[PDB]
C-alpha cells in the first residue's frame, strides 16, 4: 500500500494489482504532420490533468447496474470540463480508477469494461412500434452516471454474456476490491467534439449480486476515481 | 412472519372445476418451489402438485395428473391450483406448502392454515336443533342435539362463550349423506334451572342459526 | 408406489419417560422427514434429514434410521408434545406416512353418565333420539349398551369420541339411539350400560318412558 | 472468454441476468451433483451466451481444445470443495461423485484459489447428420462436464449461505472453422 | 496454493506443509533376487496409481472418530480395485491426503496416524464372556470406513493417547486444514494377499471436539485424497 | 415554511391489493420518513431516508420519491395496516406532513336505528335532548335527517363518528337533537331518518311525544 | 427497553407557565439528540424544540421560540420544556421524542405516550348523565348521555366492564365551550329488563363519578 | 428452555427418610454442576449440597452433612437428594439449581420452582369454614374463616372465580399446630343479597371441599 499524487489530488491506493491496458495501447498525443498543423493544439498538463473522485454510488443487492459517458462525465466538471466546453477539438486518453469498501463478510462480482461509441435504446414503447430516441439525460447522464434497466443486453440489445470482448476486468469481493483501465483515444478521426460525441462509456454491472446477513453495512460504497492522458485541445472559443 | 394463507373452495358438484390461490408474505418468493398436500378428513397426506422457483417445470403424482394444474405470478407472490373434472375422492383440505432445499432431498417448512373443498351431490341443508334435558345431584350436564344438516360445519356456542369451561363438542358423523353431531355443557345446580341455559347452532353454509332454551322436564 | 407404514398408530406416554416412533418403508430410503400436526392447526416442521431438528423443536427429540426402517425417539416426554407425527420420504413419489396419535397417559377415569330422553319437538315430527352422555373419563377405550326393556341393540347407534381435554387429559363420548316415533313409543325402558377398565360392573343409567 | 450461460433456465424477463451464476449453498450436502452441461459450442444451450458459440454459427465445421474457467464469487470466508469432471464423448455422465471421482476430474478447493481452468483436450463437430430432410453437420461428441459438491459448504456465522459462481469459456489456440455459413434468427427488419 | 496433476486427477492443494514420512522410509520396489524372480511382478503406473478421492466424512460435534482399513479401501475402488482382484500377490506404498474445509470460526484438532496389523476388538457380550469376532462390516469397511465405538480405547483395548507413537499428524484448525503422510509397505514378508490381509489402518479421531456458535456451518468436510506408491501385483487370475 | 401536502386524507383498500400514499413539497426536498400512528397510541416509526425500512415494519411496504414528489406503497394490503400515516422533512424547519387515514374496505352494512325519548331527569332541569344511534354500517358516509311533526331541523345537530370497528370493520353513528323543555314539548312527532348507499329509501324510527 | 415517558400537564389558563419532563430508560441519554412533538386533537403533528447530545445547541421552530425552552440533566436521563405565557393556540398532546442519526438526515424513533396540556379559561365541570332507554325485538341497545363537562376525558363502564364486547363509545363534541358525548351498548333481550343494566360516569378532572340504572320506560 | 422441574416431598413425620429428584431439559446437563437450596418460610436460604460435573467431588454444608446426599444420573438428566433421618428443622422449600462457572466464583442461573418438604408428627385434618356476614352502604364486604386444618395449603375460590378482582387472600397463621387463614371478598351492593354469594374451600391433603353459601345475618 502507498499513495500516488497529480498536482493537489493525492488518492490512497494499493501497490500496483493488475492494470488493463485497452486495446494493448498507451495513450499518447498526436504529431505535427496531421490535419490542423497550424492552430497547434494546446496539450494541458498543469492542473487539468488530476485526480477526479466521482460522488461514490452505493452497491445494492437490487443494483442493476451503472454507466457513465465520457467525456461527457467531466465535461461539466471542473478546469477540465472548463476546456471540453470553450474549445472546439478534443483527444484524450483515460486511467480510470473503480474501488469498493467491503467487509470480508460481504459477496459479489462486479464486470468493469470500457464500451467504445456505447449507443443506448430505449425499449422502444414496448411492443415494439414505438420509435422513441433515448433522452439527453439517458445518453449524457454526467458525473452521477445512470442505471441500466435491462443489464442482460446492456440497454442496446446486446448480450453483456459477452461483453469481456471489451477491455474489461473483475472485481469479485472475495479476492480485490480494486479495478483499474487505461483507455487510448478511439474514434474514426484524429480530433472531435468533446460536447456532441462520446467516444465511450464507462461500464460497470453486478453479475453476482450483493449479499451479507443482517447486520453488516448494507450498500457497498464503489468509488470511481479518474484522470486524463495526454489530452488535447485546439481552437478557443 | 412467512405467511401462507389461501383462498377458495366450498362445495362444488362432481364434474365441476374449481381454482384455489395462496397468497405469500414476508419470503421472496421467486426463490422457492411451492406444492400443494391435501388431508383426508384429519388422517391422510398427499401431495398434489409442485412448481419450481420460476416457470420451469411443473410436477404431479399419477392420482392428479390430468386434472390439476399449478400455477404462480411472481408479481403478487401468489400460489394457483385449477381443478377441472372433480371427482368424489377429490374431497379434502388443501394446504400450500414451501419447498426449501436441504443436502440432498427437500423438506417443506411452512404450510398454510389451508381451504377445504367438498366434492359432493346433495343439497345444502339447516340443521335442527333439539333440546337435551333430563326426565338428584349437585352438577348438570345439558345437551344440544342437532342433527341432519350439510355441509360441515357447524357451531354450538353455550349462553355465548360464557359457559366455555365446561363444554364437549363431539365430532360431526355422517349418515343419510347428512351430518349430525353433540354437544354436552356442564353446569352447577346453582346454576340451572334458576337461571336460563341456552345452545345457540350458526350454520354458516345456509346462514342459519337457531336457539335453543333448554327448559327442565 | 412407495408406501411408508408407521407404527403403532396410538401411542400414549406417562409423562417423562421415553418415546419411540418407527416409520418403515417397502423399499430401500434416502432419508427421512417429520412433522407434527395438533388439532385445529396445519402440519409443522419437526425433524429433517433424519436426524436435523427444525429451530423450534426442543432438544429432547432425536432421529436415526438408516436404509428400509427409520425412528423418531423422544425421551423424556412431557404433556406439551401430544399430537400426530408423519413421516414423509423424497426419492420418487413423495409420500407421506400413516401418522402416530401420541397422547398423554394419566390415572384412569371412570365416566359420568348422562342419559337424556327424546326431546318433545323432534317427537312432533316423527323421529325419537335417545342420547347418552360418557363425560370425562379415562382411558379411551369403552364400551357401552342400549337395552331397551331388557333387550339390546346395535342398529342406528352412532358413537362420537372427543380428542384429549388440554386440562385433565380425559375423554368424553356421546352415544345416541335413533329410532322412530312408533319404534320409541313401542318400548318402555330404555338404558345406556357403560363397562371401561375402571369399574367392575357397568355404570347404569335409566329411564322409563312412561313418564314425562 | 465470454461467459457461458450454464444456469440457462430462468426465462422469465427480469431473472434473465441469473443465466449467468449459477449457485452452491449449506443445503447441498456431499457429494450432490450441482451442475451439468456438454461440450458443444454450436449447439443450443449455454454455449448460445458466448461470443465463441455465436461465431460458430456462421459456420458449418470446427475442432479444437476449448477451455472453461469457474470463477467463485462468494463471501471471502467460506471453504469446501467442489468435484469437476469431464466425461469424454460416449461416457455416460458418471452415476455419483465416486464413479465421477474416477474419471478426468479436479477437486477445486475455493477456500484456497477462487479461480479454477478446466481443459476441454478435444471436441469436433464432424460427423454429419440427414434427419428429417436438413441435412445437418452434428456433434455427437457431447463431452460431459458435471461438478458435484465433493464437500459441503461451510462458512461461519456472519457469511451468507450462498454464493454463485460464473462460467467463462473460450477454445485453445488450435481452434478451427470450416464452411461459411450465414443463418439468422435475427435479420434486418422492413 | 497450486495443484497437482497424476494422469486425470487434479487436485488444489496447499504449497507443501510438513509431511510425515512414515518410519523414515520411502515406499520403494522390490529386487530381482526375491522370492518369485520368475513370475516377474509387473508394476503399474498409468491410470493404477493416481489421486482417489474417497467419499467425504462429515466431522460433527458428537462424532467419535473413523477408519479404514489397507488396502481394503482400495480393492473395491476403481482399476487398482481391479489388480488388486484378480491378481495373486500385492506390495504397495501410499501417499495419504486428509484436509478439513472450515471457518476461522471452528475449532478443533483430529489426530490421524497410521497404524499396521490393526486388528479391531469388539466388546465381546459387555460382561467380558462371549467370545464375539469382529464382523466383516468393521474388520474391512471398504471406502466408506466405520466409527470408533470406543475410541479412548481404540477399539481394541489400547489407549489411544499413545497412539502418537505411530506415524502420524495433527490438525488443529486454528493452524492448519491439511495432513499428509508416506507410508512404505509394512508386513512379515515381501508380498501378500490384497483380499485377506489389511497391512494397515488409517486413523483419524477428534482429540478436541468440533465446536462453534448457532449459525456456522455444523459439519465439518473430511477429504480423504490418496495415492499408490511403486505398487506391484503377481499372478494374474 | 415547507408544507407537505399528503394525498388522499381517507383511503380504503380491499385488502390483499395495493396502496399508494403520496407526501408532496411545495419546493425540492433531500429526503422523506414516515411514521404511523394507531388510535390510542403514538406515531411509530416506519420508513427513513425514503426507502430504507424500520426494523419492525413488513417487508411488503415500499418508499420513493425523488425531489418533490415522494410516495409509500404497499402492496399487499393486510387488516393489520390501518392507520395514519404522516410524512416529514429535514431540510429546514421540521415539517409534517397532515396524515392518511388508510382503512379496512368491507362489504357494505345498513345502519341498526335507535331512537330515544329525552330522560324524565333532564326534563326537571328546563332540557330535552332527543337522540338517535346508527349502529355498525358501511362505508362511513352517511346523511341523516331529523323530522320533526313533518318539517326538518339542522339547528343543535350533534353527530359524532366511531373509528372503525376492530372486529367486523363498521363504524358507529349517534345523532343528539339539543332543544329546550318548551321546544320539545311544543310538538308531537320527531323522526330520525337515515340514508345510506345501502338501502335505496331512508331508515325511519319514529315515537309521538305523548305517549310517555 | 427504549422507554419514554413524560409527566406534568393538565388544565392551565392562559397566560401561566408550565413546565414538561421525560424520563429515560434503556439508552445511554448523553449520546442523543431529543426532541418536542405536539399533536393537536389527533390530526396535526408540529415540532418544537430540541436540544443537542449534551448542553450545545438548542433548536426551536418559529411558532415557539420566545416562550418555551428545552433543557435536559444527563444525570437522570431527564428532558425538560418549560412553557411560559401560554396561549390558546398552545392546546395539545405532548411527545418526547428520541432523534438518530441517519445518512444525512435525523429521524425520530420513538416517541412516549405524550402529557396532554389544556390552555383554557374556563372551569371545570362535573357532568350530568342522562339515561337512553326506549319509549320490540330480540336485540337492545341502550345509552347514556353524558353533557356538559370540561374538561375532557370522562369514562362510560358499563355494568363494570362486563358489557364491554358491545359498546361503542362516541368521540366527545365541544360546543358551549363544555363537552357531549354518547355511548351505546348492546344487549340480548334475554338480559334486560330482566337484569340490572348500568353506564357508569367517572370524570377524573373533578373526582365525580356518578351511576346511571337503566330503567325501562 | 433451561428448565429444573422437581418432584417428590409432603408431609414426613420426624426420623423417617425421604428422597427428592429434579428433571433436566434443554442444556447438556453433565457439563454443569448442580445443588440443592432451601427457603424457610419464604424467608431464609440456606445451601445444602452441590455434585460435580460427572461423578466426581460431591460438597455439602455443615447443617446437613451426615443425613442427606446428592446424586446425578447423567442418562436421563435428573438431581436426586435423598434424606435420611430427618428433623423437625429440616421443613422448607427445596429448589434444584444449576451452578455456572464466573471468573472466579459461581453463581445459581436458573432456579426449579421447588417441591416442599414438611417435617411434623401431628396428623392430616381437614378445615372448619365458618360464613361471615354482617349482623348500610353501597359496598359489601364478605368473608370466610376457614380454620384448624393441617398441613398447608388450602385453596378459597368465590363463586368459582367470577368475584376475583375483590379478593383478598389473608396467609395462614399458625398455632395450636393447626393453621389459619381467612378471606376477604368485596362487592357492590347491586350483587347481593340479590345473588348468590359462595366461598369455596379445597383442602387437597385430604381431598376435602367444602362450599359456603353468604346468607344475611
Amino acid at each position: 500500500v502507498a499513495q500516488l499524487t497529480i498536482g493537489n489530488s493525492t488518492i490512497t491506493t494499493q501497490e500496483a494489482a493488475n492494470i488493463i491496458v485497452g486495446y494493448g495501447e498507451w495513450p499518447s498525443y498526436c504529431s505535427d504532420s496531421d490535419a490542423t498543423a497550424v492552430d497547434k493544439p494546446t496539450r494541458p498538463d498543469v492542473s487539468v490533468n488530476r485526480f477526479y473522485t466521482l460522488d461514490t454510488k452505493l452497491w445494492e443487492k437490487s443494483s442493476k447496474g451503472w454507466y457513465w459517458k465520457f467525456p461527457d462525465v467531466l465535461t461539466e466538471t471542473g478546469v477540465f470540463g472548463q476546456n471540453a466546453q470553450f474549445h472546439y477539438l478534443y483527444r484524450s486518453g483515460f486511467c480510470i480508477h473503480v474501488q469498493c469498501n467491503a467487509s470480508k463478510f460481504h459477496q459479489g462480482a462486479l464486470l468493469v469494461a470500457v464500451l467504445p461509441e456505447y449507443v443506448i435504446g430505449t425499449v422502444a414503447g414496448g411492443t415494439g412500434t414505438e420509435d422513441t430516441h433515448p433522452p439527453y439525460k439517458q445518453t449524457q447522464p454526467g458525473a452521477d452516471g445512470f442505471e441500466l434497466q435491462h443489464p442482460y443486453v446492456l440497454d442496446a440489445g446486446i448480450p453483456i454474456s459477452q461483453l469481456t470482448v471489451c477491455p474489461h476486468q473483475w472485481i469479485n469481493l472475495r479476492t480485490n476490491n480494486c479495478a483499474t483501465i487505461i483507455v487510448p483515444y478511439i474514434n474514426a478521426l484524429p480530433f472531435d467534439s468533446a460536447l456532441n460525441h462520446c467516444n465511450f462509456g464507462l461500464l460497470v454491472v453486478p453479475i453476482s449480486p450483493l449479499d451479507y446477513d443482517q447486520g453488516a453495512t448494507p450498500v457497498i460504497p464503489i468509488t470511481i476515481t479518474l484522470a486524463p492522458m495526454c489530452s488535447e485541445f485546439a481552437g478557443l472559443r | 412472519e412467512v405467511k401462507l394463507v389461501e383462498s377458495g373452495g366450498g362445495s362444488v358438484k362432481p364434474g365441476g372445476s374449481l381454482k384455489l390461490s395462496c397468497a405469500a408474505s414476508g419470503f421472496s418468493f421467486s426463490t422457492y418451489g411451492m406444492s400443494w398436500v391435501r388431508q383426508t378428513p384429519e388422517k391422510r397426506l398427499e401431495w398434489v402438485a409442485t412448481i419450481s422457483g420460476g416457470g420451469g417445470y411443473t410436477y404431479y403424482p399419477d392420482s392428479v395428473k390430468g386434472r390439476f394444474t399449478i400455477s404462480r405470478d411472481n408479481a403478487r407472490n401468489i400460489l394457483y391450483l385449477q381443478m377441472s373434472s372433480l371427482r368424489s375422492g377429490d374431497t379434502a383440505m388443501y394446504y400450500c406448502a414451501r419447498r426449501v432445499t436441504t443436502v440432498a432431498e427437500y423438506y417443506f417448512d411452512y404450510w398454510g392454515q389451508g381451504t377445504t373443498l367438498t366434492v359432493s351431490s346433495p343439497k345444502t341443508t339447516p340443521p335442527s336443533v333439539y333440546p337435551l334435558a333430563p326426565a338428584t345431584n349437585s352438577m348438570v350436564t345439558l345437551g344440544c342435539l342437532v342433527k341432519g344438516y350439510f355441509p360441515e360445519p357447524v357451531t354450538v356456542t353455550w349462553n355465548s362463550g360464557s359457559l366455555s369451561s365446561g363444554v364437549h363438542t363431539f365430532p360431526a358423523v355422517l349418515q343419510s349423506d347428512l351430518y349430525t353431531l353433540s354437544s354436552s355443557v356442564t353446569v352447577p345446580s346453582s346454576t340451572w334451572p334458576s337461571e336460563t341455559v341456552t345452545c345457540n347452532v350458526a350454520h354458516p353454509a345456509s346462514s342459519t342459526k337457531v336457539d335453543k332454551k333448554i327448559v327442565p322436564r | 408406489d412407495i408406501v411408508l407404514t408407521q407404527s403403532p398408530a396410538i401411542m400414549s406416554a406417562s409423562p417423562g419417560e421415553k418415546v419411540t416412533m418407527t416409520c418403515s418403508a417397502s423399499s430401500s430410503v434416502s432419508y427421512i422427514h417429520w412433522y407434527q400436526q395438533k388439532s385445529g392447526t396445519s402440519p409443522k416442521r419437526w425433524i429433517y434429514d433424519t436426524s436435523r431438528l427444525a429451530f423450534g423443536v426442543p432438544g429432547r427429540f432425536s432421529g436415526s434410521g438408516s436404509g428400509t426402517s427409520y425412528s423418531l425417539t423422544i425421551s423424556s416426554m412431557e404433556a406439551e408434545d401430544a399430537a400426530t407425527y408423519y413421516c414423509q420420504q423424497w426419492s420418487s413419489n413423495y409420500t407421506f406416512g400413516g401418522g402416530t396419535n401420541l397422547e398423554i397417559k394419566r390415572a384412569d377415569a371412570a365416566p359420568t353418565v348422562s342419559i337424556f330422553p327424546p326431546s318433545s319437538e323432534q317427537l312432533t315430527s316423527g323421529g325419537a333420539s335417545v342420547v347418552c352422555f360418557l363425560n370425562n373419563f379415562y382411558p379411551k377405550d369403552i364400551n357401552v349398551k342400549w337395552k331397551i326393556d331388557g333387550s339390546e341393540r346395535q342398529n342406528g347407534v352412532l358413537n362420537s369420541w372427543t380428542d384429549q381435554d388440554s386440562k385433565d387429559s380425559t375423554y368424553s363420548m356421546s352415544s345416541t339411539l335413533t329410532l322412530t316415533k312408533d319404534e320409541y313409543e313401542r318400548h318402555n325402558s330404555y338404558t345406556c350400560e357403560a363397562t371401561h377398565k375402571t369399574s367392575t360392573s357397568p355404570i347404569v343409567k335409566s329411564f322409563n318412558r312412561n313418564e314425562c | 472468454e465470454t461467459i457461458l450461460e450454464v444456469n440457462n433456465v430462468p426465462t422469465n424477463a427480469t431473472s434473465l441476468m441469473e443465466r449467468l451464476r449459477f449457485p452452491v449453498s449449506a443445503q447441498a450436502g456431499k457429494g450432490e451433483l450441482c451442475a451439468v452441461f456438454r461440450a458443444d459450442p454450436g449447439r443450443n444451450g449455454p454455449w448460445q451466451s458466448t461470443l465463441l458459440g455465436q461465431l460458430c454459427g456462421y459456420y458449418t465445421q470446427w475442432s479444437g481444445s476449448l477451455e472453461v474457467t469457474f470463477m467463485f464469487t462468494g463471501s471471502f470466508m467460506a471453504t469446501g470443495k467442489m468435484l469437476i469432471a469431464y466425461t469424454p464423448p460416449g461416457g455416460p455422465l458418471p452415476k455419483d461423485r465416486a464413479t465421477a471421482m474416477l474419471g478426468t476430474h479436479v477437486i477445486w478447493d475455493f477456500g484456497l484459489q477462487s479461480s479454477v481452468t478446466l481443459v476441454i483436450p478435444w471436441i469436433s463437430n464432424t460427423h454429419y447428420r440427414a434427419h428429417a430432410r436438413d441435412g445437418v453437420f452434428d456433434y455427437y461428441t457431447t463431452g460431459l462436464v458435471s461438478i458435484w459438491y465433493q464437500t459441503n459448504y461451510v462458512v461461519p456465522i456472519g457469511a451468507p449461505n450462498t454464493a454463485y459462481i460464473i462460467a467463462l469459456a473460450a477454445a485453445q489456440k488450435n481452434f478451427t472453422m470450416k464452411l461459411c455459413k450465414d443463418a439468422s434468427d435475427i435479420l434486418q427488419t422492413g
